[PDB]
């Protein structure tokens, strides 16, 4: 009945990284360590480690 | 007696036909 079977498939591959993308987003949104924003004793240490960083 | 059916009395190429067609089932009733 006729194999006609090319091109159609690049979008579902456009698919399956789109699906794989959002599960990437969702392992990287799970973290306790990165930012989130806290109290100023938390983020004036923070934010000189960057600075002094930065400068290492 | 019995006849042998003898004529339809047109005549045609015959055209065993070279350009072939996908066929679909056409199985399709009511469902």
């Amino acid at each position: 009945h006729g194999y006609d079977v090319s091109g159609a498939n690049n979008k579902q591959v456009i698919n399956e990284v789109a699906r794989e993308k959002a599960q990437l987003e969702k392992i990287n949104q799970y973290y306790k360590t990165l930012l989130q924003d806290k109290e100023q004793e938390y983020t004036t240490r923070k934010n000189n480690q960057r600075e002094i960083l930065e400068t290492l | 007696k019995k006849v042998v059916k003898q004529k339809n009395h047109v005549y045609t190429p015959v055209y065993n036909e070279l350009i072939e067609k996908y066929s679909e089932i056409p199985l399709n009733d009511k469902l």
